[PDB]
């Protein structure tokens, strides 16, 4: 079966036909016990001194609102994103997860990662099925050769430091810019530390164990001193996957 | 000349100027992640192969970045990226942080291609894994629908990669099989005794 030919014939994307898309994942429970309270801050990231976000983070999830996300619907260009001072708030050993879209971001996001001192270690692809709307054509980017049915989240590492590099879900409704919550599952199961920052998060993405910072948040509870107290000794080096310290 | 054609060669040393111009180039290089060094990859004479058209470049590991460098050095802009989701026979999915379910194929453009059927296929291939490094045959049908009837060239292909409308180059092919009279003539003029050295 040539699923490419089939997509040409019917409009059903090949990924519509992927199937099934240890057991002992009580790791999930230790993650939840380890999780800091959810903390969040409304901030215009363009006009905000990012250095006010302390302490330095073990993990940064960066989800700038690209123009390509609003096809029928403030957008950030890669010019804007590249000028964020991410290296000023990343711990010397730390990780980044950068949503890059499907166009020029696959290149400019790599430029960003290197600019901020990371090297890419994974390329995580969000593959979108169209099982519910096979008869709904694209509207291609002018430079596009193919219909674009996926987005990429690049994982970067800096310093000396179960899941697959694919997320498969149905294409969300038009004007819905949310990324699959599965990305949080992957990140948390790497057990990278407990200082976790989500830039350009929203009220809808706030999550235990994460500091969410973004312009559309309606409320804040962030206090730098309170947040830092979650990680003071004896808790400074926990992975987020082990039992709490009595 | 439509039927499959091929040249067993060391792609580092073949004078690829004898081959003419191609609407589509595809390469699956043995990246140094029998490999080619980064410098040997950069120096491959890809620029002479096309004036206006597309390059399909398979990459893994750090060649996701090195492949982007080569693509740009050779004069292309990356404009798409095909993902091959690797499956078994039952359509189930088969880098030290994550298991890898996929391989990537960068799509570059050179010049201003006219008359290609862009947007017919989507950028995800779901196809069974076969032998090691054996890429899915689905890509040939995608490329044929994109650019029907035109001349194509594959670099680092194996015998099972030869296809109509394609010229295949690689060092595990069997001999030389050339039918296009333009190419035969220029091959004879350049390699009168059939030997491809230096
Ligand atoms: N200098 C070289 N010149 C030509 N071919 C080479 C050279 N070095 C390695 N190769 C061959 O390039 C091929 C690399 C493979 N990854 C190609 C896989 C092929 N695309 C497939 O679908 O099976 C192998 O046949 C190599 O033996």
């Amino acid at each position: 079966n040539d699923y490419c030919q089939h997509f040409v014939d019917t409009g059903h994307r090949p990924q519509n036909f992927i199937r099934d898309v240890e057991l002992i994942r009580l790791k999930d429970e230790l993650i939840a016990k380890s999780n800091t309270p959810p903390m969040y801050l409304q901030a215009d990231i363009e006009a905000f001194d990012i250095r006010e976000l302390t302490p330095k983070f073990d993990v940064i999830l960066l989800e700038p609102p690209l123009e390509e996300y609003y096809r029928e619907t403030k957008c950030w260009t890669w010019d804007d994103i590249m000028k964020l001072e991410i290296d000023e708030i990343a711990a010397p050993r730390s990780f980044i997860f950068l949503w890059c879209g499907s166009g020029e971001g696959l290149d400019l996001g790599r430029v960003c990662l290197r600019k901020w001192g990371y090297r890419r270690c994974e390329d995580i692809c969000w593959i979108k099925t169209n099982k519910n709307n096979p008869g709904k054509t694209k509207t291609l980017d002018p430079k596009a050769v193919f219909q674009r049915t996926k987005e990429h989240c690049l994982m970067g590492i800096k310093g000396t430091v179960v899941d697959i590099d694919l997320i498969i879900t149905e294409e969300p409704e038009i004007g819905n810019i949310e990324k699959p919550v599965e990305i949080f599952h992957i990140i948390e199961h790497f057990c990278l530390g407990r200082r976790r920052l989500h830039l350009f998060g929203r009220d809808s993405t706030i999550r235990p164990g994460w500091l969410t910072v973004g312009p559309t948040l309606t409320n804040s509870n962030y206090n730098a001193e309170t947040y830092a107290s979650y990680f003071s000794a004896p808790n400074s080096y926990l992975t987020g996957c082990t039992e709490e310290i009595e | 000349l439509f039927p499959p054609q091929w040249i067993c060669c060391d792609i580092r040393y073949l004078d690829v100027s004898i081959l003419g111009k191609f609407a589509v180039v595809m390469a699956d290089p043995p990246w140094d992640i029998g490999t080619l060094t980064d410098d040997e990859m950069r120096r491959l004479n890809i620029p002479v192969l096309q004036d206006d058209g597309f390059l399909f470049l398979w990459v893994t590991g750090r060649a996701m970045e090195l492949g982007r460098e080569c693509l740009n050095l050779w004069g292309y802009e990356r404009v798409d990226e095909i993902i091959w989701v690797k499956t078994n026979q039952l359509q189930r999915i088969i880098g030290h942080w994550l298991n890898h379910g996929k391989e990537h194929c960068l799509v570059g453009v050179k010049g201003n291609p006219q008359g290609f059927n862009q947007g017919l296929d989507c950028d995800v291939i779901v196809a069974e894994v076969r032998s090691t490094s054996h890429k899915p045959d689905e890509i040939y049908g995608m490329i044929e629908r994109l650019s029907p009837g035109t001349r194509k060239i594959e670099l680092f292909g194996r015998p099972h990669n030869v296809q109509p409308n394609w010229i295949t180059l690689g060092n595990q092919l069997d001999g030389i099989h050339l039918l296009d009279p333009d190419v035969v003539a220029r091959f004879k003029q350049r390699y009168p005794d059939g030997i491809i050295s230096k």
